[PDB]
């Protein structure tokens, strides 16, 4: 979506604990919080994705080399053609797979924060001015006992 | 033409005598006879590496 | 998303200058405007994408042909098998790559206009009726001095 580097501009350096969460200014702790579910489901999914690009390639034992005498040039060239063929296929398919699935990975974070942002705006409703930056001015600036409960997504009226 | 200062030549040959089989050499001359041979069991199949890296 | 050919139905023929922008009826110029950033970032990205499907394939010098005598039919067939093999791989991988990355390209425009539409609705707020067609009835029909500033996304209250 347009969440990452769209209307949420830049990012925060202060989250040593996770990849996604919140920043609250109310009457107490000015720190950042991690969403241990919005995040621990992404790492469960990304490490799953790397481990399958790695480990879905089973490969047998293979000695690539072949030796031909001076009256076997045709075989030599047929063999070289086979090696060039694989090189061209794996080089092209790898370079593009890296290229494409990197964009698929950066979108994954857009779709994640956009849903986390929509996990509170589609929950708080008209109890805050919906600032376009990705931030909400609270009508009853919740203390640390309440703000830690919006993380779980739990409010009243 | 000479090679290693030799105008003569020695052609080298080989075969893998199977277990139980017999090989027979018969010559009137010119035979470079075997003296030592090798008892081996072939592995799954590999290749040659050409290098100077130490083992 | 559902922006393209969803709630914005058809498209406009009157934009000789770019791919995305606006159409304003107020009190003056009834023309169309291009979003030189929403557009010049897409062309920076698409031409980047074509140029990498083209140029990520490096290929060496290769003479594909092989000639075999009438007692070399096995080699002939082994060689033909190698050529059929590559043909089958490149034909299948190309046809599908074209098929899939074309859909990835058409979505790119959905995600772009949906963010441009959300670049003004998430900015103008309740100063217009949000018509489902993808269009906004202005409360103080801005002149050409103001409308050209919503392009940059700049308003007041």
């Amino acid at each position: 979506f347009g969440a990452i580097a769209g209307f949420i501009e830049g990012g925060w350096t202060g989250m040593m604990d996770g990849w996604y969460g919140y920043h609250h200014q109310n009457e107490q702790g000015s720190g950042y919080a991690a969403d241990q579910k919005s995040t621990q489901n992404a790492i469960n999914g990304i490490t799953n994705k790397v481990n399958s690009v790695i480990e879905k390639m089973n490969t047998q034992f293979t000695a690539v080399g072949k030796e031909f005498n001076k009256l076997e040039k045709r075989m030599e060239n047929l063999n070289k053609k086979v090696d060039d063929g694989f090189m061209d296929i794996w080089t092209y398919n790898a370079e593009l797979l890296v290229l494409l699935e990197n964009e698929r990975t950066l979108d994954f974070h857009d779709s994640n924060v956009k849903n986390l942002y929509e996990k509170v705006k589609n929950q708080l409703r008209n109890n805050a001015k919906e600032l376009g930056n990705g931030c909400f001015e609270f009508y009853h600036k919740c203390d640390n006992e309440c703000m830690e409960s919006v993380k779980n997504g739990t409010y009243d009226y | 033409p000479k090679v290693r200062d030799q105008s003569g030549r020695m052609n080298y040959y080989w075969t893998l005598l199977e277990p139980g089989d017999t090989i027979i050499f018969e010559a009137t001359g010119n035979l470079i006879a075997p003296w030592y041979a090798f008892a081996l069991s072939r592995g799954p199949g590999s290749g040659i590496i050409t290098s100077n890296a130490p083992l």
